[PDB]
């Protein structure tokens, strides 16, 4: 219905995909701080938590809560096909089940499609940090 | 706006022209002698803000697709058909492209349209 | 944002809506209808010379959003022209705020083609002119 | 009727018919026989006759004869040659392959003398492995074993001078196809590209650019082959031979009811108007060239051949085809001006249906073409030499097999084409079988997995490091089209209205569906709804268009393309009615009685029911994933399901199918156990005994996971694996349990844990050399090499071979610092030239030490921490010491939760007798009813277990979770290394 007046200094596209994404991090976020709350002295993930969450916290949220949104070059999954990202949906859908964001944490088994989305994902991760190695011990030999 | 002319005799384009005995547009055909009374008198119009009816350009053979997301609650307005395929415009060169339009799916009448 | 309209660059591609160029056979005669009683009240005691016009004209309608947002005027524009080109480039502008605000252009004569001289001039005025 | 709620094994047993019909390595297969059948004998269909000059002389190629393959001994009698044979010495498992020729000669006396000399052996060929053409064809298991084959050998791969050389699938663009792209550094707003052939015939490459200026006035351009300067592409049009420019746009813009395409081609026009005349247009375009003409006549003759015939080839190189080349040259300037204003989106580099990839078909079909135009011109030079005199020729002594036979052995055994044809990996079957089904990119973005690799490539298999993302590997259902001729459908078009390209107005293509086959605009239709419908009644029928042909109805596009050319990817699905599907109960009835009924696979693809969809159709399908809960009435979604899924656990390959309960993972930790299976130790060949492969290992007593997935059924893994199943402990015992080490039972390796024999092969020839013993070499016998048996130290000499020195210099084998063992065997041979050679395999005894790394289902490589005996080890009230204890802490680090799931049904089916089954999408296997069925067998829920300290007996406090799980040695080992 397109009412819905864009925020400035982005367009329609931007400023919708940056709505879309802002909850479904935040219901991420949320549902994370949840499950974490959840555990109260007997769980042994908590122990990990409480004592190193440098960078735990996340990983212990995918496993009970949610795994959260599959995000490919900071953008939700790309409609590889014709304005369709799996031949399993349909055209031009912009819902939280397709573009990537996976319902199911760990424990429940994640869904075909969010499978692939979270196997994206994870290329796209394992591309990042084979750059980011290389690119980085350049920067450190340079430097010294 | 500006459609085409062509010169008949040499199938070719005509140019704008101007006779200063007349004082007035012609269209010629610069490999030839012909010419033609131009009426619209405005040789071109340039639209920068891309202002175009993407319901021209949607045809209604799209209605039989099958990975459309085929709507119920829609009805079509000039047959009367419930049944109806809304999708976007995914235009490029269109910064305001989100817009739904509805082809109808009856059997082969076809009529496109935008609620 | 009177302080940042005054700092960020704006062609006329950014104020512009749409572009024209007519065929005049009289200028009084004026066949864009909306802009006769303007263009009649304007080339009565005329500031150029009438007889030295060309009889092509450039019609471009700006967008009112875009100038009200940068604060711009016509008489801005005008002389922007008149700086970047000199008196040979006659232009008139319509009003401020009439409905469907717009300004017209003329070249005063003083070999190839016409219009594709107003053409050139147009497509190396529409991204030049620094307003 | 209808298969409610027994859909699971209705789609396994669909699943099992295929892979026992087709197999795994079946693309291969497919694709070595058409090259053999069609590629072999099409070989000469187009090159000219062979002429030479005053006498004539002709000569012709008729038909090919490919037989048995045979190895010719020294003395040149001819033998039966098996592949254990080939594989046992170093030489090349290839068939001779004869031809039949046809000479005439003139001496300018009114009469030709013609001789045919039949059966011309033209040269030895490979045969890949289980190839129709190879003598294991059609063999039972007691007929593989009993001429020393593994039964489970899948095959597909070529001996090489003795080595196992696998061709890997090279990625590339598609042909034929016009591609719309936008580069930003490129003065060109949009380009457009087409590589063009003619499936094969000649010039592998030939690809013609229609372009458009940027603003920064938009003039399109057009980039020839053989020319060096941009050309206008309306001089282009006019030189075709359409002077008139109402034509061309006629050509170009069909609609002429829509005006700001006319106006934004406007300028092409605009540039090209002082060229008016054809002859004036072929002269503009044969000025500019590598050789430009000395005069105006030969610029435009030179215009007329590049025009004709090197550009755009495959819409047609005949002497009257302008009217079709302008045509397709029209719509790919239409495509461009479509693109440039926004109506179809540019064209996906990325996108996986724009690609093709050539097999060992297409790679050996090229090696032939070159190979056969150098023995030709070969021909030519020793023609040309012995024709001076012209007494007469000999085309026995004219014909070099040599040839061809040094270009096969290089071009498969080096590789260099580089990347392509490499020994194939002989460590596990699970490795065997992924470097059998594995796909190369072309680039030496790719990086990233595309949306259209669902069902073509596996996802989460991938290699780490500088190649990860390049090299792929197909799913377990994929399949690559062999290719077929275009011709049938063609006919059978004709056979139907479509509206020829020839003889139809412009006016009439704005209303019509243009028709496209393999890429050629063959024509128009006016209804293409029930043409596509037709179409695919006989696709799926199999009368007249085979089940690989592609036809894809791009509606909004008003488009109709068939493809029908090698390279394409495609998996078979089944076909859905209005809301339900075509696989009925009565055809799982008749496919679970596979055996004694002969109704295999190919029955239910001929009975209409699943077809092969590939990457360019599955656009046009919206897919079902699983017909139980998709088909049925709830809240609307999509009720316009044309095809559904056999199984969505198809998606993954070989080495991803070993993952039990793969989505309960991350895909980091799926694409790391992909990368170990490769080099997981076991047993990977059941005939290992008479083969000698270096750096073989074998496992005393591989198992069968407790926890397995019905994927791993078809790959033979239960036939033979690689890993035993371990009681593990998740516990944190005495610090020797880091983030990535763990700690095993010093008396469970002593009663066989991981132990393994590692065979390491030695080859050595003498020449003109000699084996035999000089006067440490007390070991070595009279024949200067030690008899099997004996147990070899440090530094001490296995083969005595001896070198004559023009008081003899000695070019013995040491044991390769210190590598400890027993020989297992001795072989001595003769070799091609006749000349002795020896090998030698020694097996070396690995008991897993603290430095050995093994690795789970479902975690990172980890060496061993520190071995307890069972009195050290914790033990529960049952006596139960775990195998191995592992970090709790690696959750986060290495291991998921998919680990403890695994443990827990690993439990259940150790309790229970049943084998557990992961299949990765199930919905009927949770963590609830595994943990129920623990609790049913007097244990935890959570597999958790009161175990009590080895050291001093006290209860821990903290209940340890304890489980068999199934666990992974590696190749990585110290005792490895160490030497
Ligand atoms: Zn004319």
């Amino acid at each position: 219905n397109n009412e819905l007046e864009p925020t400035p200094g982005n367009t329609l596209r931007q400023t919708f995909e940056n709505q879309v994404n802002r909850i479904l991090n935040d219901a991420r976020d949320k549902t994370g701080s949840s499950a974490q709350k959840s555990l109260s002295e007997y769980n042994n993930f908590k122990s990990m938590v409480v004592s190193g969450a440098k960078g735990s916290k996340i990983n212990i949220s995918q496993v009970i809560a949610v795994v959260g949104q599959q995000n490919v070059e900071g953008k939700r999954i790309p409609f590889g096909f014709k304005h369709r990202t799996l031949p399993h949906f349909i055209k031009d859908d912009y819902g939280p089940e397709s573009r990537g964001f996976v319902e199911n944490s760990y424990l429940a088994g994640l869904t075909p499609t969010e499978f692939f989305f979270h196997a994206m994902g994870g290329r796209e991760g394992l591309i990042d940090t084979a750059v980011k190695t290389a690119e980085t011990g350049y920067i450190q030999r340079r430097l010294i | 706006f500006v459609g085409i002319r062509f010169c008949q005799e040499c199938n070719n384009m005509l140019y704008p022209k101007e006779d200063k005995e007349n004082r007035i547009l012609l269209y010629a055909c610069r490999n030839c002698d012909y010419q033609q009374e131009a009426d619209n008198s405005c040789i071109y119009v340039n639209k920068i803000t891309h202002e175009v009816d993407e319901l021209t350009q949607i045809i209604a053979d799209v209605s039989q697709d099958p990975t459309l997301p085929r709507t119920e609650d829609h009805p079509c307005q000039k047959c009367g058909h419930k049944e109806a395929v809304f999708f976007q415009s995914h235009s490029a060169r269109a910064e305001d492209a989100m817009r739904l339009y509805y082809v109808c799916t009856a059997p082969h009448c076809g009529h496109r349209w935008t609620e | 944002k009177d302080i940042l309209c005054r700092l960020e660059h704006t062609t006329l591609r950014k104020v512009t809506a749409n572009t024209a160029i007519y065929y005049d056979p009289n200028p009084q005669s004026t066949v864009v209808a909306e802009d006769q009683e303007w263009v009649n009240v304007y080339y009565e005691m005329p500031d150029f010379d009438v007889a030295r016009i060309s009889p092509w004209l450039l019609r471009v309608e700006l967008d009112r959003k875009h100038m009200t947002d940068r604060k711009l005027t016509m008489e801005q524009i005008a002389e922007k022209i008149n700086a970047g080109f000199g008196d040979d480039l006659n232009c008139i502008f319509n009003d401020d705020n009439a409905e469907k605000l717009v300004l017209r252009i003329r070249i005063m004569n003083s070999k190839m083609d016409d219009d594709v001289f107003l053409r050139c001039i147009e497509s190396n005025m529409l991204t030049d002119m620094t307003l | 009727e209808i298969t409610p709620d027994l859909w699971q094994e209705a789609c396994w047993i669909v699943i099992s018919s295929y892979f026992d019909e087709k197999g795994l390595v079946r693309q291969q297969l497919d694709s070595f026989d058409e090259f053999i059948q069609m590629s072999v004998q099409r070989i000469v269909e187009d090159a000219p006759p062979i002429d030479l000059q005053p006498p004539r002389y002709l000569l012709k190629f008729e038909q090919i004869y490919l037989s048995k393959p045979t190895h010719w001994e020294r003395d040149g009698a001819p033998s039966p040659m098996m592949p254990n044979e080939a594989r046992l010495r170093n030489l090349t498992y290839s068939a001779p392959l004869y031809v039949d020729i046809t000479k005439t000669v003139i001496k300018e006396g009114e009469e030709q003398l013609q001789t045919q000399h039949q059966k011309t052996f033209i040269g030895k060929i490979p045969i890949m492995l289980r190839s129709t053409y190879c003598l294991l064809n059609g063999l039972t298991d007691r007929d593989l074993c009993e001429l020393n084959e593994c039964p489970l050998d899948p095959g597909g791969y070529f001996i090489i001078n003795g080595s196992e050389k696998v061709l890997i699938a090279q990625e590339k663009m598609a042909t034929n196809t016009v591609y719309v792209f936008a580069k930003k550094d490129s003065k060109y707003a949009y380009t457009g590209e087409c590589r063009s052939c003619l499936e094969n015939s000649s010039r592998p490459t030939s690809t013609i650019w229609v372009s458009m200026l940027a603003r920064g006035g938009q003039r399109i351009v057009a980039t020839l082959p053989y020319i060096k300067q941009e050309v206008p592409i309306i001089i282009v049009f006019r030189a075709l031979g359409f002077v008139s420019d109402r034509d061309i746009l006629e050509h170009i813009i069909y609609d002429f009811e829509d005006p700001e395409m006319m106006e934004m081609v406007k300028p092409s026009l605009d540039e090209a108007f002082v060229i008016q005349e054809q002859n004036v247009a072929l002269n503009f375009i044969g000025s500019r060239g590598a050789k430009p003409g000395v005069t105006k006549e030969k610029r435009i003759k030179y215009a007329k051949e590049v025009l004709q015939k090197e550009m755009l080839p495959h819409v047609g190189v005949s002497d009257f085809c302008e009217t079709k080349k302008a045509y397709f040259l029209g719509y790919m300037v239409h495509r461009l001006l479509l693109a440039a204003l926004g109506r179809r989106e540019l064209d996906d580099r990325d996108h996986y249906g724009n690609k093709r990839l050539d097999l060992a078909g297409p790679l050996l079909a090229f090696l032939f073409r070159g190979m056969f135009k150098n023995l030709l011109k070969e021909v030519r030079i020793y023609a040309q030499k012995f024709i001076d005199r012209g007494k007469d020729f000999n085309l026995e002594l004219a014909i070099k097999t040599r040839i061809i036979s040094d270009g096969l052995k290089y071009s498969l055994a080096t590789g260099n084409w580089a990347g392509v044809s490499q020994v194939l990996n002989r460590l596990t079957f699970a490795s065997t079988l992924s470097h059998l089904r594995r796909l190369n990119s072309p680039i030496g973005k790719p990086r990233q997995l595309h949306n259209t690799l669902w069902g073509m490539v596996c996802p989460a298999e991938t290699p780490e490091g500088h190649a990860v993302g390049l090299v792929k590997n197909l799913a377990l259902m994929a399949y690559i089209s062999v290719g077929s001729q275009p011709s049938p459908i063609l006919e059978f078009l004709e056979e139907w209205s479509m509206e020829n390209l020839e003889e139809i107005s412009p006016a009439a293509i704005a209303d019509a569906t243009k028709i496209f086959v393999n890429g050629c605009w063959v024509g128009i239709h006016k209804d293409p709804e029930q043409l596509m419908n037709t179409l695919r009644k006989l696709r799926r029928q199999m009368d007249i268009i085979v089940s690989e042909v592609s036809m894809i109805r791009d509606i909004r596009e008003r488009e109709i393309r068939i493809y029908t050319d090698a390279g394409r990817i495609c998996r078979p699905l089944l076909i859905v009615e209005k809301q339900k599907l075509l696989l009925k109960k009565r055809h799982i009835d008749q496919l679970k009685e596979r055996e004694y009924n002969n109704y295999s696979w190919q029955d239910l693809v001929a009975s209409g029911v699943v077809e092969y969809i590939d990457t360019l159709e599955e656009e046009t399908v919206m897919l079902a994933m699983t017909p139980d809960d998709l088909q049925e009435k709830e809240v609307a979604y999509c009720s316009t399901y044309t095809h559904c899924e056999i199984h969505p656990s198809m998606i993954l390959g070989v080495c991803a199918s070993i993952i039990p309960f793969p989505d309960h993972n991350q895909s980091p930790r799926n694409t790391y156990q992909s990368a170990m299976g490769k080099q997981a130790m076991g047993v990977y060949i059941t005939n290992f005994h008479v083969r000698m492969d270096t750096l073989a290992h074998v496992l005393y007593y591989p198992q069968k996971p407790l926890v397995t997935t019905r994927s791993m059924e078809y790959l033979r893994f239960r036939e033979l694996p690689a890993g035993i199943n371990s009681i593990v402990a998740i516990a944190s015992y005495t610090g020797y349990n880091q983030e990535d080490s763990v700690i095993m039972n010093r008396s469970a390796v002593d009663r066989g844990f991981f132990r393994s024999v590692f065979y390491r092969s030695y080859k050595e020839q003498e020449s003109k050399e000699v084996f035999e013993k000089p006067t440490i070499y007390d070991k070595l016998d009279d024949d200067g090499l030690i008899a099997p048996g004996v147990r070899v130290s440090g530094d001490d000499v296995i083969i005595g071979k001896t070198v004559t020195l023009p008081t003899k210099r000695d070019c013995s084998t040491f044991l390769r610092t210190s590598e400890t063992g027993i020989v297992d065997q001795v072989m001595v041979t003769l070799n091609q030239e006749g000349y002795k050679f020896c090998k030698i395999r020694v097996r070396s005894v690995r008991i897993p030490q603290i430095g050995d790394k093994f690795a789970s289902r479902h975690g990172q490589k980890g060496t061993c921490g520190i071995q307890y005996r069972q009195e050290d080890m914790p033990f529960t009230c049952e006596g139960i010491t775990p195998d191995i204890i592992i970090n709790p802490h690696a959750i986060p680090s290495r291991m998921t939760i998919g680990h403890l799931i695994e443990c827990l049904q690993g439990k259940v089916s150790a309790n229970k007798g049943e084998i557990g089954d992961a299949t990765p999408f199930n919905d009927a296997v949770n963590v609830q009813k595994i943990s129920n069925l623990l609790s049913d067998y007097g244990y935890h829920l959570r597999g958790n277990e009161v175990l009590y300290n080895g050291f001093t007996g006290r209860k821990i406090t903290s209940q340890i979770f304890i489980g068999p799980t199934y666990y992974q040695r590696l190749k990585h080992m110290v005792d490895d290394k160490i030497h």
